[PDB]
RNA sequence: AAACUUUCAACAACGGAUCUCUUGGUUCUCGCAUCGAUGAAGAACGCAGCGAAAUGCGAUACGUAAUAUGAAUUGCAGAUAUUCGUGAAUCAUCGAAUCUUUGAACGCACAUUGCGCCCUCUGGUAUUCCGGAGGGCAUGCCUGUUUGAGCGUCGU
RNA sequence: UAACGAGAUUCCCACUGUCCCUAUCUACUAUCUAGCGAAACCACAGCCAAGGGAACGGGCUUGGCAGAAUCAGCGGGGAAAG
RNA sequence: UGCUGUAAAGCUGGGUCGAACGGCCUCUAGUGCAGAUCUUGGUGGUAGUAGCAAAUAUUCAAAUGAGAACUUUGAAGACUGAAGUGGGGAAAGGUUCCAUGUCAACAGCAGUUGGACAUGGGUUAGUCGAUCCUAAGAGAUGGGGAAGCUCCGUUUCAACGUGCUUGAUUUUUCAGGCCAACCAUCGAAAGGGAAUCCGGUUAAAAUUCCGGAACUUGGAUAUGGAUUCUUCACGGCAACGUAACUGAAUGUGGAGACGUCGGCGUGAGCCCUGGGAGGAGUUAUCUUUUCUUCUUAACAGCUUAUCACCCUGGAAUUGGUUUAUCCGGAGAUGGGGUCUUAUGGCUGGAAGAGCGCGGUAAUUUUGCCGCGUCCGGUGCGCUUACGACGGUCCUUGAAAAUCCACAGGAAGGAAUAGUUUUCAUGCCAAGUCGUACUCAUAACCGCAGCAGGUCUCCAAGGUUAACAGCCUCUAGUUGAUAGAAUAAUGUAGAUAAGGGAAGUCGGCAAAAUAGAUCCGUAACUUCGGGAUAAGGAUUGGCUCUAAGGAUCGGUAACGAUCAACUUAGAACUGGUACGGACAAGGGGAAUCUGACUGUCUAAUUAAAACAUAGCAUUG
RNA sequence: AAUAGGGUGAAGCCAGAGGAAACUCUGGUGGAGGCUCGUAGCGGUUCUGACGUGCAAAUCGAUCGUCGAAUUUGGGUAUAGG
RNA sequence: GCGAGAGACCGAUAGCGAACAAGUACAGUGAUGGAAAGAUGAAAAGAACUUUGAAAAGAGAGUGAAAAAGUACGUGAAAUUG
């Protein structure tokens, strides 16, 4: 909801930072094994939980 | 109408996030959490749940201070500073 | 017509929830929320409104000058004038009287 | 089986008395100097109703003996009494609807309510509207009083217990008939949790002794020992008799 | 007879069996005794020139000091960074520190980034009102100090 | 037992496609096309008559017979499926 | 490709391939599969099959683009129809918001579009919430249980203040005097509660930003005024009035603070309406015409009221008086005053704003100028607030924080002098967290963009009893794969000669009735009902007539001015139609059964079951 | 916090008529009720309608019960597996 | 727990659930439940350039011992398919 607590909105900053696609300079790295992000959330499939 | 139309009533929320474990599960009438006992002095844990114990144990986290005494036990719990070789 | 919205987030028709739709000079049909109204200040012994005294809301009185919270007389914003007087008189006569049992007593004692 | 209705009762989850809207207890003052030794003048201030209560209530003020304060009181308002009226209560009140006397100080046939059993627990009988109790008689040698209560019984109480002068009022309620289960609903909307009562016949065996059979039916003696257990007690508990009374008793 | 269906072979598919390995697992043996109010284990949130995770760390934040060592780091970029040297990189070593919000969790409270009180310094014409900085105020129990209570009690 | 009843029942008036006895009309399907595209089920399979037989066979024995590929319907059988 | 063995199997030619492996003698085992509705993974037939059919409906052209039934723009045709398919919110979600780019996957057709994907941007508060209070309730503490995890107790068998105010002292020490009944703490984004409005502004925020105008609380403090020689003000018969106009402990009162229904009155917003000043429309003909603009916040001053109250006076020939019959020697009627400011009026705010027209500079940021923005009417209208009343209960309809007042008379106060910030003006400050967006036939929950579920505010014209149904304005959509046909059988909906329940377990289903006015209405009955019993007649349009009022002005029984729709009657008239769509009871005679209203088997039983009032018994 | 629009017309009140009296009758007014027709709401009778690999692990259409109180409903709170 | 050495053990459906960003992703109000997933090549040398196409891609070319190794990547069985 709009009324929000702060330990919420927290929580749901942090939950935007981890939502973005790997950086690609990634993929160049020596022996690097990661091609995309794993751990992607999108707002109407996963719910948060919180 | 047991079934999907009582489904569309889930709006209120049983439990909430905890303080000492970060869980969701904080029961809010209760103040209690069904996982860690929160705010009992002890956490919980059960001899009948080994998986629960694997889950959050010493270890699962940083270590952040326990990872260091084994080291500082072998040099004998050393106080002062390291001389410079001449 | 124009239709209007609640300009605070309570969307339900509470006592404290109260709207007047008033007209605004750009011409818009708004509503205005409505505090509460304010109830007389009433007597002490018969439960009557007092006369004199500002109708406000009970936080308000120590915004006003104590003219408008009194009346010029003893109980003046406490008591009304017609249970003022009645306890004058009630006073009065009460108080005569026991000098006069007083008196009686004194009779009875000291002819027997 | 299960825990029948009976035995959910005394947990007191759902069945505590519903207390938000009643005006406080129904007690006499306690027993002070002044009402031990002489006694001391009240107003009555208010006359109230107290729901689930059938009897009015008096709010009395009196000074305090021993500080500059006032002392409000909750009283069983007796039929007749109104507000501005003054109330004496002591050992040396004048015998007057309304005044609080002990029951040595009144003479045989007295009409008196919210009478204490011991002395100084602020009233325990009849109090109930339009209930009384009536003095017997006396035997000063013992400071012992016999009372006769609202029930019929007869009771030796010390001469020293207090008691209020005249019948408590709003008496007559059950003369006329609720007609209705809506106003059965009002009335103990106020009270508790006791109504409506489903019929320990119309249940299952688990329910209640009463329950089950292709029949309603009790099928044993409905009249329970006194030394039958929880659970057990359902009917007419260590009934002497049972049928209609006929004749006088 | 074609089409169609069926059988086989060849190549191409579909799919992930087989084979070969393996910084993992499993079991046995040998040696050692070291968590925490000096705040643990655990939790939340942050921290990189360019990072989502994992790894590390705590506003001194993929780390500061020290000791050792001796030329890298590296995906790209980059020095007011370095090379016969107090000197590149280094959880190599590690004894000095930093260590947010919490947590047995300790001023009270906690579905709140809610609410006090005390001391020192400091801003606003200030013993009170408003602001900032630093330092404090939990419970049970022990030893001691000080201030006390009771015709419990001695003496004067 | 007045009043009340989405309670059970009988008769009557009104009413009518419930019926005699069926007909005709409309929209959406079904149908055909472009695109998209499941599931149940599946020993192997699939034309009949008789016989014998676990006493009611798709197969076995004896007969009738028997010609590609198929579409819309259908509810006899598959002692159909669940 | 062949060879050997009865066989389990063994060997070999060719192809593929890339790092290890085999024979023999022995050892050892987690050692051989077709099945276990076996396990895990993979793949078929079915099959290009079932199907993609609820929610009225789409079309032409242009632009874009490789590509357009599906994107954008324009033009139409429609719908939701204010109880919305409109405008907001609470719960829940969490970036879905906005701009730009983009189409592999997803949007069960498509895709240039998107709640998709990618990169950025975006949420501004002393006044709106939270925060505080207490509610049902939860819960520490001296304690009492329990082996103990812990249980019990909170009006808690307790030596329970991290007290308060002064005369000041600074010596950061003192000294006194008041008291300690109650009070750990948590518990509401709908209860209680200090204070903000209007105009403008963004791609996306606004009662938060800008402009202007206010308010509250806390603090400081100066000036003026007021007060004092009769020390702590005057006036009024009074209700009470005022710019102020000492008041400690302690006590007390008020506000906060309260159900529900009924009609009545007033106000506001909306609806309707006349004149005038602009603009738009229609124009074969006409409409002094059809549509549209003409607005005014919080706040400040003066004023404004039902009720209530005061003074006078003294009442039967009883009077006054409400729609509702209550009031008067406990003082009516009459006359004169006082008070609450709900609400309205005038002015300031404020025309400088907003709105409507007209002009002009210009590839333009952003405009700049002129004029106007006025005066009335109406009501059983609609909604909403308030008021004075009346009814109702074996039902009588929160608490606390907080603020004020009074009683009291401690203390301190005068003369060439003390006050008080409850009089005016002036000065300073107001922290923390939330704030975007959705709120649903796609942003929540139902595995999903699911015909289900999910609390609430605003509410236009016509018809009408009506917020029903039907049509329309503002606003919003035009979303739901599409094309071509129109067999059978379906699903949804219609009609049918004559008969009229013969059908069937059974009138299931359907039909018939239906509004309003007038007439007429049985048995039985608990006398309340039954009852719309049954059953008849009427109803359009047009042109008229009559009755029912308000305010002014002196047998005024009148004249003048103004005004709402109800009712009744008549003439004329038509393919005898007319509650013309919409909307809308079938009825009667009995039996069984439960008195009645009410309640339950969420997802096969709504009943005669349960409950109930009444009655009785028991402790 | 929520609940169109009608019907019926309880006490109380005003006025009139009749009667020798006791008493009786009439016209208004008023607006009662777990009263009634009927929306929203709440419920869930029947078609044993649709659907029955659904739009849906209970839905859809029509027909229905009730609709001012034993009414409907949000949030808070209490009761926990013999 | 910390530090070591081993095995007639298992060899990616085995061995711990996890050889991998594994108690992870994900589910449930909650207590809890809980996967799948190792291998191009010695070296990215990860295919410059030309051409057809809107693009994805294709055809030439190129690198490499091998493209019968093309980040759908060691070998590449069977069902099933052209
Ligand atoms: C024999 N010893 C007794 C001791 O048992 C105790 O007596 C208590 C007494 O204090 C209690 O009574 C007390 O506590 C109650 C509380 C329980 O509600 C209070 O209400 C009451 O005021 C208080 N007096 C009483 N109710 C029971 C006695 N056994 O204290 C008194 C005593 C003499 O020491
Ligand atoms: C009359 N005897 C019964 C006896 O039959 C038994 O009852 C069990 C009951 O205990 C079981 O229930 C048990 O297990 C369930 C669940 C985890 O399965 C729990 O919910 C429950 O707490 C637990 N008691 C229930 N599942 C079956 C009954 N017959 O338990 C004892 C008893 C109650 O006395
Ligand atoms: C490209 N897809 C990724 C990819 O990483 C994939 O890898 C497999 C890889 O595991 C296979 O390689 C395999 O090699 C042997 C053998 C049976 O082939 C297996 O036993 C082993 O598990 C596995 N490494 C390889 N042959 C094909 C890739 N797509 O595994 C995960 C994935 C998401 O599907
Ligand atoms: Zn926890
Ligand atoms: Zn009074």
């Amino acid at each position: 909801p709009s009324q929000k607590s702060f330990r919420t909105k927290q929580k749901l900053a942090k939950a935007q930072k981890q939502n973005r696609p790997l950086p690609q300079w990634i993929r160049l790295r020596t022996d690097n094994k990661i091609r995309y992000n794993a751990k992607r959330r999108h707002w109407r499939r996963t719910k948060l939980g919180i | 109408g047991k079934g999907t139309p009582s489904l569309g009533k889930r709006h209120n929320k049983s439990h909430t996030l905890c303080n000492r474990c970060g869980r969701r599960s904080f029961h809010v009438q209760k103040k209690t959490c069904s996982s860690c006992g929160y705010p009992a002095a002890k956490m919980r844990s059960h001899n009948w749940a080994l998986k629960a114990k694997r889950r959050r144990t010493t270890g699962t986290g940083r270590m952040a201070y326990l990872k260091h005494v084994t080291r500082r036990f072998k040099n004998g719990f050393q106080t002062g500073v390291a001389k410079a070789q001449t | 017509a124009q239709r209007v919205t609640y300009r605070r987030r309570n969307p339900y028709n509470t006592r404290s929830n109260k709207i007047k739709v008033v007209k605004t000079p750009g011409g818009k049909l708004v509503a205005q929320h409505v505090k509460k109204a304010a109830s007389r200040v009433k007597c002490g012994d018969c439960g009557s409104a007092l006369a004199g005294i500002s109708t406000l809301r009970p936080r308000q009185y120590a915004q006003v000058s104590k003219t408008h919270k009194t009346v010029q007389r003893a109980y003046g914003g406490s008591r009304c004038a017609n249970c003022v007087k009645e306890r004058i008189v009630r006073a009065f006569l009460i108080e005569e009287q026991k000098i006069v049992k007083r008196v009686l007593k004194e009779q009875q004692d000291k002819e027997k | 089986g299960r825990v029948i209705r009976n035995q959910r009762k005394g947990a007191g989850s759902i069945f505590t008395s519903h207390t938000r809207l009643r005006k406080g207890a129904a007690k006499l003052r306690t027993l002070d100097y002044a009402e031990r030794h002489g006694y001391i003048r009240g107003v009555v201030k208010q006359i109230i109703h107290d729901p689930g209560r059938g009897a009015p209530l008096a709010k009395v003020a009196f000074r305090d003996p021993y500080k500059y304060k006032l002392r409000e009181e909750t009283f069983i308002a007796n039929e007749g009494v109104y507000t501005g009226q003054f109330i004496y209560a002591g050992k040396k009140a004048s015998l007057n609807v309304g005044n609080i006397l002990p029951l040595g100080a009144c003479p045989e046939g007295t009409i008196v309510s919210n009478v204490e059993e011991k002395v100084g627990d602020r009233g325990a009988l009849g109090r109930t509207s339009g209930n009384y109790v009536i003095i017997i008689g006396h035997n000063p040698d013992e400071n012992k009083t016999r009372v006769k209560l609202p029930s019929g019984a007869k009771k030796i109480i010390s001469s020293d217990a207090r008691g209020v002068i005249g019948v408590v009022a709003g008496g007559g309620r059950i003369d006329k008939p609720l007609l209705k289960a809506g106003r059965a609903f009002h009335k103990y909307k106020v009270k508790r949790n006791s109504w409506p009562k489903t019929r320990g016949v119309a249940m299952n065996p688990v329910d209640h002794p009463h329950g089950g059979g292709n029949h309603q039916h009790i099928g044993k003696a409905s009249t329970i020992s006194r030394g039958a257990v929880s659970g057990q007690k359902a009917g007419l508990i260590a009934a002497r008799r049972t049928g209609l009374l006929r004749g006088t008793q």
